[PDB]
């Protein structure tokens, strides 16, 4: 739905790395460097942001 | 369950300091037995394990 | 107008022959296992293993 605040495996704060991740991907970085240049080093954290489907823009369309 | 049809009931929530941390600093997330493999022969789970590790380490998405 | 299947080098319980012909059959549910049927080459003693 929305990005988890902490990474699941080891609790790095990854909730503050989502808008700056989309910003790196719109600026023509690759996902192997938009996860490198945010400071996500272990693959348990890079799992959390690469594989995340932000399912709340589709969910807010049904707005009153 | 995983996606290779190998159900596992949740038995015990083991605290994080007790988990075997790796050489990279990572604890695991789910511990799975080696003893679900020789009778059920899910080679697809081992290749999915290697492939998910090699995809999260590179940003790729693997076919 | 045979050789009773492929052999595996397993010792028989009765006659002690070095090999037993085997046949598999998935007799349980789809949840677990594969039941292996053995048959000795010489004295034809059939036992089953459940893995
Ligand atoms: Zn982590
Ligand atoms: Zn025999």
């Amino acid at each position: 739905m929305i990005i988890p605040v902490r990474c699941f495996t080891c609790g790095k704060i990854v909730g503050n790395k989502w808008e700056a991740y989309l910003g790196l991907l719109q600026a023509e970085y690759t996902e192997g460097d938009a996860l490198d240049a945010l400071g996500l080093k272990r693959y348990c954290c890079r799992r959390m942001l690469l594989a995340h489907v932000d399912l709340i823009e589709k969910l807010l369309n049904y707005a009153p | 369950a995983s996606r290779h049809g190998q159900k596992g009931i949740l038995s015990r929530l083991w605290p994080a300091e007790d988990m075997p941390f790796t050489e990279s600093g990572m604890v695991p997330d789910i511990l799975f037995n080696p003893h679900g493999f020789p009778s059920r022969m899910t080679i697809g789970m081992l290749i999915e394990s290697m492939a998910g590790k090699s995809a999260a380490l590179h940003g790729l998405c693997h076919d | 107008l045979e050789c009773q299947g492929p052999v595996v080098d397993r010792r028989c319980p009765r006659c002690g022959h070095e090999g037993m012909a085997y046949h598999t059959r998935q007799m349980r549910s789809a949840d677990e296992g594969q039941t292996v049927f053995y048959t000795c080459t010489n004295c034809k003693f059939q036992e089953k293993e459940d893995s």
